[PDB]
């Protein structure tokens, strides 16, 4: 760990100046949170004059051509040499204009090795070479999960539940009855799987539901997708040697990169990551929610919603199920490795680089869900009478109950009517953040005081697997407008969900990762590019 | 409501007697250019009159016919506007 | 309940009115951001307490709702506490 | 039918088709998708000539 010579020999030079996208993060202040995109999108173009050599890799072997101007800047195994504006990060939102400088940075992960130095084949052999009588997915739940992510008319209303919802504990043991009937419903439909997207709600599914209503061969789905995340997070276990805590810090994330606590994960949904984060102190970690640190408040009720509020401050749904007393969280620790497991190393595995991070619009959400139709009976009749709120007759237009019946879902009245009891706790908006840990123990040297890193996240947000351009039903920037947070989860259709999308920008968007400046750059971050390219582009049965 | 073997004897007046199957049935009991052409035109013009007539009649005892598409908004800022798919609306 | 063509119309005094089908109808048949802004606001209180009183009419015929959790405990030392899935409790 | 084909499974899709019907479609069209994603790993990424 030995680069402060290195560095002090590089800068001999005067300047190299190319371009400056992916090595700028700015902060922003608290504004908007979904305008940001917008004030972002309209001068990206202008961050990039020539094309970003890390987005699309030199090549194989050119890499190696005696003259390139890659070699440059690639003479150590374990970092990253690269051109930076000569300011301090994070910046302001706009981009200065002052004269280059050559900074580096650890790759905190054997993953960021480029390609051209690390094959896509050999990556795949080893991966191939762990998964040997470990553990495995039966290929009738593969096959299952590959539809449903691969699925173009996914059904809107699931992700209307899924916004609506957002992961608490009391309202979906509420909403249990309708959440089983659409998942039934669905399987019935096409024999796939639901709510995939969303970690939590999976993870309910099978601890509430489980040995209940869902169908024998159904359920298995379920249980499948979540011991094979226990035994992943097993496989770190006999992979250490049992050794003593170092900085504070078990060994286990030392040796690892998912299981540290400092990492925060993309989805969040509550301050129980963030308290954890807090705990450690040695190597100082710093967090900015739009320029406010934070501010914990509870739950919010419709007396006071205000949509509006653009500060820093996050919401605990109903904090617990029992307690109500103050600033404690409500899950274990691991819950929240478990969920950055499933995100970093089972989403890619199958989506295949068309998943992308969504900001949802919590207003017409609301506004939407309220406004149902349902007629007064004493016992329910089912679908055939005229009575039923799915008839063709009380199928008043705009309404709530049309959406249901776009998606051929089979519920009763007393399910939909359920749906009034979210209106016990809100959720304001979305917000980004911004973590900032320096490196831990290991890369601990004093040539790497000052390198930090910058990883960003979304609260309260939602990932979507599949954009559907093609259907008119519904508006497309109606609900959710697209905010990409890392490589992995950035696709180029999303962006046309994005209301005022320009002409130019469209274009130069397919061949470059669409990550806002305000969300944490390529070189800053801790999952570089080059693990997100061999997820895209390899093919190893999945 | 005609003759078949003379083309010159339809018109609005005489179609408009009652449904497609008159028209049909008229044609089925037969026995330059322009006369003919002119003649189906107006027999077309005819036909989709009744076509439409039929249709009220049988109209008169079904659902209303909601807007099929979406994104069609004037109080949008309130509700957002949600299409409709036909998939079935019989009665 | 109102006219859509004037947001300055809308308050609780007109929304008390009847059930979220009146509000829907209404927004339906229509024909500076402040202004908007405020009435959608009024609007999303109106239709909430139009589907809490919809909730009450219909419950009124529904059985009573137990209480989902468990360890919400008082006189704990006697019986120990257990939570209730409501899995279906239709009526 | 291009615009059949593409109609079928984008409106009725999930919809009235029996169970087996669709999977017809759906296949007919990931594959289109799957052809036009192959030009777009043989083209070394450049600017606009």
């Amino acid at each position: 760990l030995d680069v402060d010579a290195t560095l002090a020999a590089l800068r001999q030079e005067p300047a190299e100046v190319q371009c400056a996208f992916g090595a700028y993060v700015a902060d922003a202040r608290p504004d908007a949170l979904v305008g940001l995109m917008q004030r972002f999108l309209e001068e990206w173009p202008g961050m990039m004059p020539v094309r970003p050599r890390w987005a699309a890799p030199a090549a194989a072997d050119q890499l190696l051509a005696p003259g390139n101007a890659d070699l440059r800047l690639e003479l150590h195994p374990a970092f990253d040499f690269f051109v930076a504006p000569e300011v301090d990060v994070p910046g302001p939102f706009a981009v200065p204009q002052v004269m280059g400088q050559v900074r580096a940075m650890p790759r905190i992960i054997n993953g960021n090795i480029p390609l051209a130095l690390c094959p896509v084949d050999f990556r795949d052999a080893r991966g191939f070479e762990l998964s040997v009588d470990r553990h495995r997915l039966a290929p009738a739940t593969v096959a299952a999960v590959r539809g449903a992510f691969r699925d173009a008319n996914y059904p809107m209303v699931f992700y209307i539940i899924e916004a609506v919802i957002h992961g608490s504990e009391r309202t979906f043991c509420a909403l249990a009855r309708l959440v089983a009937q659409c998942i039934q419903s669905y399987w019935r439909n096409t024999h796939n799987a639901a709510f995939v997207n969303n970690f939590y709600m999976v993870m309910y599914i099978n601890t509430y539901l489980g040995n209940g209503e869902l169908p024998e061969d159904c359920a298995a789905v379920y249980k499948d997708l979540l011991e094979h995340v226990h035994a992943l997070r097993r496989l770190i276990g006999e992979f250490t040697l049992p050794g003593d805590p170092l900085g504070n810090q078990p060994q286990e994330e030392l040796n690892h990169a998912l299981a540290d606590a400092t990492l925060l994960p993309p989805l969040i949904w509550d301050c129980d990551p963030i308290l954890y984060r807090d705990g450690l102190a040695e190597r100082l970690p710093e967090l900015r929610v739009n320029g406010a640190h934070f501010q914990h408040i509870l739950w919010v009720e419709m007396a006071q919603v205000n949509f509006r509020n653009v500060g820093g401050g996050l919401v605990h749904n109903r904090p617990v199920r029992n307690e109500n007393q103050p600033l404690h969280p409500h899950h274990d620790a691991e819950w929240s490795v478990l969920s950055k497991i499933y995100y970093y190393a089972v989403v890619p595995a199958f989506s295949r680089g068309n998943c992308c991070t969504m900001g949802v619009r919590y207003d017409r959400v609301y506004q939407l869900v309220q406004t149902m139709v349902v007629p007064e009976t004493d016992e329910e009749v089912g679908t055939d009478d005229p009575r039923h709120p799915l008839h063709p007759r009380n199928l008043v237009p705009n309404s709530l109950n049309v959406l249901f019946h776009n998606a051929c879902v089979a519920v009763d009245a007393d399910a939909m009517l359920i749906l009034q009891e979210t209106v016990t706790n809100m959720a304001e908006r979305t917000t980004p953040l911004l973590a900032s840990v320096a490196p831990d123990a290991g890369m601990a040297t004093v040539a790497t005081r000052d390198m930090r890193t910058h990883d960003g996240s979304l609260h309260h947000g939602l990932l979507m697997m599949a954009y559907q351009p093609n259907d008119a039903t519904l508006l497309e920037g109606a609900f959710f407008y697209p905010a990409p947070v890392n490589a992995l989860f950035a696709c180029a259709d999303h962006l046309g969900a994005m209301r005022d999308v320009g002409a130019e920008v469209r274009a130069a968007a397919q061949h470059v990762p669409c990550v806002p400046h305000f969300l944490g750059a390529n070189y800053y971050a801790t999952v570089r590019q080059p693990v997100a390219q061999h997820a895209a582009q390899s093919r190893a049965d999945e | 409501s005609f003759d078949p073997n003379n083309p010159r004897t339809i018109t609005a007046q005489t179609l408009e007697g009652a449904l497609p199957v008159d028209i049909l049935l008229r044609l089925n009991r037969a026995t330059a250019h322009a006369i003919v052409e002119d003649a189906r035109r107006t027999l077309f013009i005819g036909t989709s009159l009744a076509l439409v007539n039929l249709r009220r009649a049988h109209d008169k005892h079904l659902v209303e016919r909601q807007p099929m598409f979406a994104t069609s908004d004037y109080s949008s800022w309130a509700r957002p506007t949600v299409g409709l798919k036909r998939t079935f609306c019989p009665r």
